[PDB]
């Protein structure tokens, strides 16, 4: 189970970075 | 038990503490790039 | 018990790993950003 | 009809005998005295309650009794008996106070982000 | 019985382990690897060690009337430290720190252009 | 009436020789065997107040006792060691990251 | 002890409320 | 004089008493006799795998032939919970990690900051 949190917790972060540099370029 | 337990907030705190540190750098970045 | 344990100590040291990464960019970022402005 | 209070803390412990409140009461262990015996400073009573260090589960965990001056520890009917796994510098937190301490950080963080931002106009 | 009075106690459940030996005498010491380093006084016969989870070892001698007994040495595992080196954690290792210092490369990439 | 506990491997009892009566405290689950109460598992902190009576030839005494277990498998041992050194960096990381955003503007 | 859930839910909870803010602004 | 010297690698653990040239070496637990017409006992070689914590445990001696269990210089205490390929780590671990990940890291983003950079 932590493993499975931990796979999740990296993949929705590097979500996140992507979709930061996405909104901030379309400002 | 007692050991195991701190273990686990210990590496919770520094999870979230790590989110912020990498907030905080990519607020840096961007804000010498602007 | 003891897999959670392990899993927890693993993890822990990976992400003091991260930290020290996380450091040493902001260093070379603050070191860049204070040169330039 | 008024329960004994217990407090533990780290490794000292202290018992609450609340039954006789205006005045000092002593204290027992299956019939045999414990605390102030000219030896063993650490384990020791108080004016109303007791005071014990070191706690060990093996053994000084058994009946207690509170007793006035001069009578016969069968006397009052409310016994003591209590287990505890003495945890020195360590005390129990369950899942909600965790949660109400991250929450807590994430709102200062925020508000005073929050703050810098708004005052920066 | 045999110049072995130093002897383990055993049966804690708890994170701690003691030793004991059976001799009499006043004003006794400890020896560490032979060294001064322990001492005992009136008022108590049983001398503690630590925690299990602290890793202790090293020698220990115990004596009383006779002269110089015969010590014993002690050893302990428990580490509440260990990691899993198996495939499927070392896995996860390679993947976090690639993909990290990818980006890493990547924000360093981007940082290297206006100037 | 010093009324016994006793205690089997991962099982907390209290017995004696008359109806026990609830007062205050947990019980577990519902008992309807009388002259006899289970309380419920080791690792479960039982805290109550259990009131029985005297025994036939022990007539017309009560006997009360409070039971408290602190055997707790929840519990977190504090180190001060750690504790004020990831408080001090997230200070210092909340301090910072404060700096960062008011050099925005 | 606490296991997973003091640590899963907790973080991954308030990250997808990052998430969902992000794709709503953009 | 010597302790006796203990490596425990893996699931499997190692020892022995070789304090002499040439002497005979034995092994006894609670004066136990078993080998000889899980455990591995030789004439000069003793280990044991799947170190079960409860039921492997206690005292050790190695003693020369000729006497009892009981005049050997000292015994060994050697409670000990093993799992399946977890290598343990220390202070010299850490800081070597630390450090080679500080070289690695500055390496690679020095180079790819400087070809970046034209
Ligand atoms: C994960 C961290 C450490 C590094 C990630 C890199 C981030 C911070 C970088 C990579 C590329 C960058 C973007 C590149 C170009 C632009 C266009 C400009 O008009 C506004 C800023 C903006 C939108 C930048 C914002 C910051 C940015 C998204």
């Amino acid at each position: 189970d932590p493993k499975l949190c931990y796979l999740l917790d990296g993949i929705l972060f590097i979500y996140g970075v992507i979709l930061t540099a996405l909104f901030l370029r379309v400002k | 038990t007692e050991k195991v337990n701190m273990m686990s907030l210990t590496v919770l705190g520094l999870r979230m503490l790590f989110a912020k540190t990498v907030a905080v750098n990519f607020l840096l970045t961007a804000k010498l790039f602007f | 018990t003891l897999l959670l344990q392990l899993t927890n100590t693993s993890a822990y040291y990976m992400y003091l790993l991260l930290l020290l990464k996380s450091v040493v960019y902001f260093a070379i970022i603050t070191c860049c950003l204070l040169r330039r402005t | 009809q008024t329960p004994y209070k217990v407090s533990i803390s780290g490794t000292t412990v202290i018992l609450t005998c609340p039954q006789y409140p205006g005045s000092e009461i002593l204290w027992q262990h299956n019939d045999k005295n414990i605390g102030g015996d000219e030896d063993d400073k650490n384990i020791g009573s108080d004016e109303d309650h007791l005071s014990l260090k070191e706690f060990s589960e093996l053994e000084q965990s058994g009946y207690y009794v509170c007793y006035p001056r001069g009578s016969k520890p069968e006397d009052a009917n409310f016994y003591l008996y209590l287990r505890a796994r003495v945890c020195e510098n360590c005390m129990e937190m369950d899942v909600m106070s965790v949660a109400t301490i991250v929450i807590v950080d994430i709102c200062i963080t925020g508000g005073l982000l929050l703050l810098v931002y708004y005052w920066s106009k | 019985k045999g110049n072995h009075l130093v002897k383990v106690y055993d049966y804690q459940e708890d994170g701690s382990v003691l030793l004991t030996c059976d001799a009499e005498a006043k004003n006794i010491t400890w020896f560490k690897d032979g060294k001064m380093i322990g001492f005992l006084t009136e008022d108590k016969k049983k001398w503690n060690l630590g925690s299990n989870a602290k890793d202790p070892r090293g020698m220990y001698q115990c004596k009383g009337s006779q002269n110089k007994s015969k010590p014993l040495q002690v050893y302990y595992r428990m580490c509440q430290n260990c990691i899993e080196l198996n495939a499927a954690t070392i896995s996860g290792f390679l993947f976090a720190e690639i993909v990290s210092i990818f980006v890493l490369a990547v924000g360093v990439y981007f940082i290297a252009g206006q100037d | 009436f010093k009324i016994p506990i006793e205690e089997l491997e991962d099982r907390v009892f209290v017995n004696c020789n008359t109806s026990i009566t609830w007062v205050e405290g947990t019980v577990g689950t519902l008992l309807s065997d009388i002259t006899r109460l289970d309380l419920g598992k080791r690792i479960l902190d039982p805290r109550g107040i259990y009131r029985c009576n005297g025994t036939d030839i022990y007539k017309d005494k009560e006997s009360t006792v409070q039971v408290h277990y602190r055997m707790c498998q929840s519990c977190v041992e504090l180190d001060p060691a750690t504790v004020a050194g990831i408080i001090v960096t997230d200070v210092i990381a909340t301090l910072l990251l404060a700096l960062g955003v008011f050099c925005f503007a």
